[PDB]
């Protein structure tokens, strides 16, 4: 509490817009390739079922 | 004799378009299986669907 070195409300702020900046992430994916389950990684199953289909 | 062959033909059309409506290696209408479930609720609840063999 109260120092010049450690400031961990930075820290907190920093991990929440690293969160909101990766759900942007997936967001323009979902949105520039139009495809919910664009590539194997969003989902192994329905993305297999979906290319033999 | 045109006509049995002409019936022979359209009973035949039928076998294969009934054997071939598959999705995901599964059908409703081709008679391999009694019923097939789904998914209803969060808690492992099915949605019943009776198969009507074609």
């Amino acid at each position: 509490l109260n120092s010049i070195n450690t400031n961990s409300g930075a820290l907190i702020a920093l991990q929440n817009l690293n969160s909101t900046n990766a759900e942007l992430t997936q967001v323009q994916q979902r949105i520039n390739t139009g495809k919910k389950i664009g590539s194997a990684k969003d989902n192994g199953a329905i993305w297999a079922t979906a290319k033999n289909q | 004799n045109a006509l049995k062959s002409d019936f022979d033909s359209l009973r035949d059309q039928i076998t294969k378009a009934a054997s071939n409506a598959k999705f995901n290696g599964v059908s409703i209408a081709d008679g391999t299986t009694t019923k097939l479930s789904f998914l209803a609720n969060s808690d492992g609840s099915a949605f019943t669907v009776t198969a009507k063999t074609l």
